[PDB]
């Protein structure tokens, strides 16, 4: 391998022997790609011209009133696609193109990844099949249509629990055979190496911008940068360029669900033990005899039963801290952003925000510079917050 | 480890190639499974390859995937699997028993403690479906220390550096799955690999005599046995009677 | 009056005598405002930092294949709010603030304006009441919630046909009495002066950017800039800075509806005669004895029965040309943008695009530089295109 | 134009202030309306203010707005309104008739052709509810040329420059609607405006004697008459009998 598959003890390539030439060619190609000026500029031009980067950094005006907290939001909700999924998916279809591949395989639960693979493949003339679990397909009718529309082929999984877990496997089986024509487009900084390092280098510009934008605006590095942790790309996208700025904290929010004490939650990194699944050694949600179980969260795009290897590792050397937020703490931060700043945040990112609101309400005279990663808009969620409310 | 080496010796001295059935432990019930394995055996099975129920089989196809679900619904656990393996070994001292596995179930109680209980109930080899030769070492030393053969899959896209590694690291037999069919068998015997057993598409006797003739030491019938059990879901006499006649047909096709 | 209420013969202040001091104070304030550096910079900072401006100019890659047309899209669909409504609404709430006003009155049909007044008022601490017609409120359930959420008071009109027409009147009656505390936030470049000139100066940056962006990219001014014409702000926003570049064409698309020959259409400027309504003298949809009728279009946000005074006037001196597009011509251009470029455009803006697709299909060897104003994204429309399809 | 000047002369010489009902032409039916106006008149109405049905009344409140809808549903058109106005004039030569209007219905057939048919059926004045004094000229010349008084609303927020303009441009009467009540009446008589008639909240006789005493030449009861018609929707004897007694009560309250 050209690069290290391990972030401390976490990570690896724990895949069937047959997939290994695919992963090793993808590593070799990504190392070339990151070294080629041509690749960087084409990638940049799509981000800038098709997607809308730099995204904005908003200073919150009215949510921190009569506290000493300064909130900024990184506005990945104003990205083409209204969810940060767009910056890695462009960069990986460019890579498939640079590898001579003609198809894209992908899997989904909520829809946002499937839709973001479909919108990148339409844009670059690649054939695209999305694997989605029947439970998920039924629930995610608005996103199925949006995918079909853009020309993506949707195959309905409904084996195992018919969830993302199951969708993730079938897509790899397909990759075993298709791997020299097709490319599997993995949703997050998780799974077999090198998808942990690729999905970070293609979300890394979030950090790069938040930094120069806070430097332009405030003149000093932020104190903590909060971010939720579905499987880790948005979070590791924000953290990446701040990791060597020891003065800057990095808090990652995890789905507390109905409550840590209730089990229906998606908090593997702090309350679930290490295991081997989806080609990596990293913390996960499993029974006492190794059978992996489904996690849970109000945010569909936050319930996935493990976490990125490098997130599991930054927790171990104490460089980042991971905390939790329950469903009702997410709802309240949702209504508060709407009614106060006039931004409808995605329920996923409300978890990162609820945590920064708690930090300022609990210690009101602490002067502290915060930056939340607003990582998707909430249009998708106005029906669900309206089934609760 | 050893019982394999005894099997291949015996078969060689009587011009025979091994025929090995796969089946999932606990399918479609515990009671059922033990009767099904005693029928495979008396029908002619030279060795057994068993599957333990695991959640998502990243290395297995839809048939085995819902076969695992049938055993899950039976209320089969890890604990009931080791209990089953021990009594299978009690009625049958000589036959090799190997296990298909996924790395989370090995790792879950410590890799060494799993190879410890394997050796203690009589398991001869373990193939862990999703641990590639380059993530092998903890699993490989641990098997050797409790004298359990680590089985490896040698895949169609096998580069030469792999072929050296597999031949150096497996024991028991090599699981076979660009490269001409015969050319692989040749290179493995050159590299001194353990008996290469063909597992790709063995379902009709013509292929067993094909595998035997090619230099493969015998053949593993994966999905076929499972399918006869699926067809015969609740057809119990036909379930076993078809299984009996299938294994003996397959087996007949290897003594030349 | 400080400014001219007339674009040729079109326009005026044809309002009840009581509203006139309100309009004359609003003119005096807007003239001050546009003259104050402080106002410009605060306005700019919101556009840049809260909304995401400049928006992108995308060169289309795959829709003009094997033709000599070059399509660019101005990406007002990547604006906070995913619809150009946002740049005037910020600028007019800043004006209310600069006038010492504390409330915002507004009216709506489809939702997009009501939502955009609510998100600006939440952001600036203004009380906000939206008047919306019951027919519209029932149909527009997803937008009602999004407004309520952000703290806007919604009053359901259901008198007259219970449409925008009716909503527009009730809101003014309220303004007659509230006008020294409240400010009426009129949805488009239409109605009594000065709302035609204000709503253009606050959408004008669309033109200003499209120009420098095409100059940066292509090195020469566009040949025609297409744009739909619901009531005129998006269109007049694009046209404004090109109007004195006689070489540049300006085509505005109007809702052909089910067909010009079928009456159920919203094409007042080319097939409906002049009249006096909503405080202006401009073309409109009325019966033979002056009773104004409802127009029609697949796009809710395009059916309004008149057009801006200055659009009626640029048609008369032959400076701009206005054309039509039927509902099925809008649908086909919708599916084509999705499946080809991977952008879900709003049904409103698909009308502008269908027209530029027709222009290139009809004369394939003509080399011509086009710029369509993509003016809203289509998330709102994926259920309606899915009731048809 | 003239009949107003005759009315105010006569009332002055007999210590009386005018009382004027508003009602919508065609409400709740054509037949109905003509009976309702002949009852208002014989009950004591000194002049009439009629409304013509128009689509959105930017200058009118909810009662008149659905009153227009009741006349629309009756199948009243512009044409049936001029036919009605002509027969009202045929049975009543002396009474002033004024019209509330919206600028689209004046403009629709040419401003001059509308003032032409007004003069030809006997209309004395026209108030066009949404044409402010600074958008007046086409409507104002056209009324003067066909000797129809242009009525203007003088509003509560009336600056002094307005007060000069209204007084210079209206005829018939000034429609009255910061500034002390009495102070407006004073400034208008200074500026030589036509008879200021108070229209804001005239609904109980106490206010008619209030308006008369203040120097207003009389009062226009807008919504009240309409409401009695609404209450009495389909109560026809009570519809007219209440109307009769109301107009004569209002009227009684102005002869001092
Ligand atoms: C898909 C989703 C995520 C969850 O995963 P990450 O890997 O953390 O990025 C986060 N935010 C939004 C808004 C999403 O749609
Ligand atoms: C509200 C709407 C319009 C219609 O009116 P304009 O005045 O032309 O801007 C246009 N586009 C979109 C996408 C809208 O939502
Ligand atoms: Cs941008
Ligand atoms: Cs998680
Ligand atoms: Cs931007
Ligand atoms: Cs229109």
């Amino acid at each position: 391998t050209l690069l290290n598959p391990y972030f401390g003890e976490f990570g690896g390539m724990y895949v069937p022997q047959i997939l290994m030439p695919a992963l090793n060619q993808l590593e070799e190609a990504f190392v070339r790609a990151q070294k080629d000026p041509e690749f960087q500029a084409q990638f940049a031009d799509l981000l800038k011209n098709y997607a809308g980067r730099p995204t904005a950094l908003t200073k919150c005006q009215n949510i921190t009133a009569g506290t000493r907290t300064t909130l900024y939001l990184k506005r990945e909700d104003l990205l083409h696609g209204g969810a940060h999924k767009t910056n890695q998916v462009l960069g990986q279809a460019l890579l498939a193109k640079r590898m001579g591949k003609s198809e894209i395989i992908a899997e989904t639960g909520a829809g946002q990844h499937g839709v973001a693979s479909a919108l990148a493949s339409a844009l670059l003339g690649l054939k695209c099949r999305i694997y989605m679990g029947a439970k998920d397909v039924e629930r995610q009718s608005p996103n199925v249509f949006r995918m079909r529309l853009m020309g993506a082929e949707v195959i309905p999984v409904h084996s195992g629990s018919a969830t993302l877990k199951d969708a993730c496997n079938e897509a790899l089986r397909d990759w075993s055979g298709s791997y020299e024509t097709a490319h599997y487009m993995l949703g997050t900084a998780a799974g077999p190496h090198p998808y942990p390092t690729i999905v970070r280098e293609f979300q890394r510009m979030i950090g790069e911008e938040t930094k120069a934008q806070i430097l332009d605006k405030e003149g000093r590095l932020p104190d903590a940068v909060i971010a939720c942790v579905g499987g880790g790309s948005n979070a590791i996208g924000m953290f990446a360029d701040f990791i060597n700025d020891t003065s800057v904290g990095l808090i990652g929010v995890e789905p507390g669900g109905h409550g840590i004490e209730t089990g229906e939650h998606g908090a593997p990194l702090k309350h679930g033990r290490v295991g081997i699944y989806f080609g990596m050694k990293a913390p996960m949600m499993q029974t006492a005899d190794g059978q992996i179980e489904e996690s849970y969260s109000i945010s569909a795009g936050l319930d996935f039963p493990s976490v990125g290897p490098q997130h599991a590792y930054l927790n171990s050397i104490g460089r980042a801290d991971y905390v939790s937020i329950t469903d009702d703490e997410a709802l309240e931060a949702f209504k508060t952003l709407c009614r106060h700043e006039g931004i409808i945040p995605a329920l996923e990112s409300s978890h990162a925000l609820a945590h920064a609101l708690k930090m300022m309400r609990e210690q009101p005279e602490k002067e502290q510079l915060l930056v939340v990663n607003l990582s998707g808009r909430g249009d998708k969620d106005i029906f669900t917050v309206h089934d609760i409310l | 480890m050893e019982r394999y080496e005894n099997l291949f010796a015996q078969l060689n001295d009587r011009r025979e190639g091994a025929f090995v059935p796969f089946v999932t432990l606990g399918d479609p019930g515990i009671e059922q499974s033990l009767k099904i394995i005693d029928t495979l055996i008396d029908a002619g099975a030279d060795a057994l390859e068993l599957g333990v129920p695991f959640s998502d089989p990243l290395a297995d196809g839809p048939t085995i995937q819902n076969a695992n679900l049938r055993a899950f619904a039976a209320g089969v656990t890890p604990a009931q699997c080791f209990e089953m393996l021990a009594l299978i070994r009690e009625k049958h001292p000589t036959i090799p028993i190997g296990l298909l596995m996924y790395a989370n179930l090995v790792f879950n109680n410590g890799i060494d403690a799993f190879y410890a209980r394997c050796e203690q109930v009589g398991v001869d080899s373990v193939l862990v479906a999703d641990v590639p030769v380059e993530e092998s070492a903890p699993f490989r030393q641990a098997a050797l220390r409790h004298n359990i053969a680590p089985i490896f899959i040698c895949p169609p896209n096998a580069d030469d550096d792999l072929l050296r590694q597999v031949a150096s690291y497996g024991r028991g037999y090599t699981y076979l799955l660009a490269l001409p069919l015969h050319h692989l068998i040749e290179k493995l015997k050159e590299y001194h690999a353990a008996p290469a057993l063909q597992g790709f598409g063995i379902s009709s006797p013509e292929q067993v005599s094909a595998a035997v003739r090619a230099g493969a030491a015998g053949a593993i019938s994966g999905s076929a046995i499972v399918k006869i059990i699926e067809k015969n879901l609740a057809s119990p006499k036909q379930m076993l009677a078809e299984l009996r006649s299938f294994v003996s047909a397959m087996k007949a096709a290897s003594r030349a």
